[PDB]
């Protein structure tokens, strides 16, 4: 009710609860958070940038190299950071929608 | 390297054909009727005179 927007809305009630009888130590009572929110995009998005910061001036590539990598697998892996952002996008703002796009009747007069 | 390789799908694309509505709606008729019939009746003499 307070953050009806901080919710996707085709994940209608998102929330899973789990109750144990006793506490830790200290205080009589105490709950652990675990968060999924398309916010964590801002993760991704920071680190290959980052990474484009570096990687074109090549900058200490030959230590990776060195050990054993090709250039390609530092370039599909970008390149997999790149499209979970875009899974991120895909799944956030999105709407609540039936199971694939329709269309609606028109009006057709003419006569 | 190129970062997407040609170890994946370039299927190219085809001529489909223009899309019909998903509902006709086409227009309903109303079904027929008769009045509804009494079931307990008038009956006559069993017995003259």
């Amino acid at each position: 009710n307070k953050n009806s927007s901080y919710f996707v809305e085709w994940i209608p009630n998102n929330v899973k609860t789990a109750v144990c009888d006793i506490p830790p130590r200290g205080l009589k009572m105490s709950a652990t958070f675990i968060g999924n929110s398309t916010a964590i995009q801002e993760l991704f998005k920071r680190i290959s940038e980052q990474f484009t910061a570096m990687f074109r001036r090549k900058a200490f590539l030959h230590w990776y190299t060195g050990e054993g990598m090709d250039e390609m697998e530092f370039t599909e892996a970008e390149s997999n950071m790149n499209d979970l952002v875009s899974e991120y996008q895909q799944y956030q703002d999105a709407t609540a929608d039936e199971q694939g796009e329709f269309e609606e009747e028109g009006e057709e007069d003419e006569a | 390297s190129p970062g997407t390789p040609g170890s994946r799908s370039r299927t190219p694309s085809l001529p489909t054909p223009p899309t019909r509505e998903p509902k006709k709606v086409a227009v309903v008729r109303t079904p027929p009727k008769s009045p509804s019939s009494a079931k307990s009746r008038l009956q006559t003499a069993p017995v003259p005179m």
